[PDB]
């Protein structure tokens, strides 16, 4: 019941995978072969569509008809100092040797430095008014976001120089004496 | 025969415009306080309409 | 290749994060080596989570929409502010014709009354 | 022939009017607000800025190729004409 409730969110996140390494694969090919001709609209649309379609994808896989993202357990269970085959028979060759530190490496649950001050960001703009004026901003937003998708659903819904009645009567006219008496 | 050129001046230095009109609607909309909502709405509808007469 | 180069460095950066997933999804689906257990548990959040996320998102969101379509607003104004102007004289002078996709005009006196082949 | 020239260029006129719309459309289709449901709302306003940014760059991007197709019938209409052609040869 619950296992695969997991496993049919977590099979469509993995074969993300295979959407996305078609992507990487083939720009990884592409800018080394064809680093000339540059056309900045044909890059701008690829970066486009994975914004657009992977973004989206992975989230409507992740925060819905999905296992609550605090409820499950990552667990590593075997790991040994030489190479382990089962996992570069899954990676298809990605992340080698398979050392004793890479396991530990592989959970880099850690953010970027700059989350660190991104956070303390997060603690500073709450020294001043929070959540007390940006929350009735937020509302009146919303209703005026309202208003506005209010105005799209309101704002999304010769002559005849020849004449052949007139040409058959003229051809008609001349023919005989009608119309002159 | 400068009449047609005049016709794609119009096509071209309109979008200026068009730029402007988009600008004074996003920055009446961003205010908080918008007394002249009917200048607002009569910009968003010049700038739909006017993209059709272009 | 020395230009983007870090633009490459940058996509195995979600590269390799990514493959992680994949990794610990398909030993998660495979039955051995892997402990199955629902812990139901909540996390308590100090501050409105949806409500609070909600003051930055959209309004970050908003801005960067505006300023990306500053971005190329400008872009055009100056690009627009010679080419047809001669393209007018051949046209008058002389004569003009289109075959193709390149423009062309002939010399002989057909247009005169010249019987030459 | 000419008429399959004259229904290209209406696809691309009739394309070039469809692409602004879809751009305009799929902006404020997102911006609609709706409950989360296991959502773990931290990656999703970044998801839809990073998105929103593109889409403006379409409109920009559909405003170029405005300029650019509108000049690519320019010189179309630039070597076939009757304002004065029979006109100013006499001149």
């Amino acid at each position: 019941r619950e296992e695969k409730q997991l496993e049919a969110s977590l099979d469509a996140l993995l074969s993300q995978v295979a959407d996305l390494k078609n992507s990487l694969g083939s720009f990884i090919c592409k800018l080394e072969n064809e680093y000339g001709r540059l056309t900045w609209p044909s890059v701008l649309d690829s970066f486009a569509l994975l914004s657009g379609q992977l973004n989206t994808l992975n989230k409507v896989l992740k925060h819905e008809k999905t296992p609550l993202f605090r409820n499950q357990v990552i667990i590593p269970l075997v790991l040994s100092p030489d190479r382990d085959e089962d996992l570069m028979r899954q990676t298809e060759g990605r992340v080698p040797v398979f050392s004793h530190e890479v396991v530990p490496d592989h959970l880099r649950t850690k953010p970027d430095p700059e989350v660190e001050e991104q956070e303390k960001q997060l603690t500073t703009d709450a020294a001043r008014i929070g959540a007390d004026a940006a929350q009735k901003q937020i509302q009146s937003l919303n209703k005026m976001c309202s208003n506005l998708l209010e105005k799209i659903s309101k704002e999304e819904r010769n002559k005849q120089t020849f004449n052949p009645t007139d040409t058959n009567a003229l051809v008609a006219a001349v023919a005989f004496g009608k119309g002159l008496s | 025969l400068a009449n047609e050129r005049l016709r794609a001046l119009e096509d071209i230095e309109r979008e200026i415009g068009a730029i402007l009109q988009n600008a004074g609607t996003v920055i009446l909309e961003l205010s908080k306080e918008k007394t002249n909502e009917r200048l607002l709405d009569r910009q968003a509808a010049a700038f739909t309409a006017s993209v059709q007469h272009v | 290749l020395w230009p983007w180069d870090s633009v490459r460095n940058n996509l195995r950066s979600a590269l390799t994060e990514m493959c992680v997933l994949y990794d610990v999804l398909s030993i998660v689906r495979d039955k051995k080596f892997m402990t199955l257990d629902p812990v139901s548990q909540d996390a308590l959040p100090p501050k409105q989570n949806p409500q609070t996320l909600q003051l930055i998102s959209k309004k970050k969101s908003l801005a960067g929409a505006a300023q990306i379509l500053l971005k190329g607003a400008e872009r055009l104004t100056k690009s627009v502010t010679d080419f047809n102007s001669e393209l007018l004289r051949l046209r008058q002078h002389w004569k003009l014709r289109k075959v193709g996709d390149k423009i062309l005009g002939d010399l002989s006196y057909r247009s005169a009354g010249s019987l030459f082949p | 022939s000419k008429e399959t020239l004259l229904q290209s260029y209406n696809k691309r006129l009739k394309d070039d009017i469809k692409s602004i719309m879809d751009n305009f459309t799929e902006i404020i289709k997102t911006a609609k607000i709706e409950d989360e449901t296991q959502v773990s709302r931290a990656t999703q306003g970044e998801q839809d800025n990073y998105e929103m940014h593109v889409r403006a760059a379409n409109i920009v991007r559909a405003g170029e190729s405005l300029m650019k197709l509108v000049s690519d019938l320019k010189q179309f209409l630039i070597l076939n004409d009757f304002p004065s052609v029979n006109e100013a040869i006499d001149q």
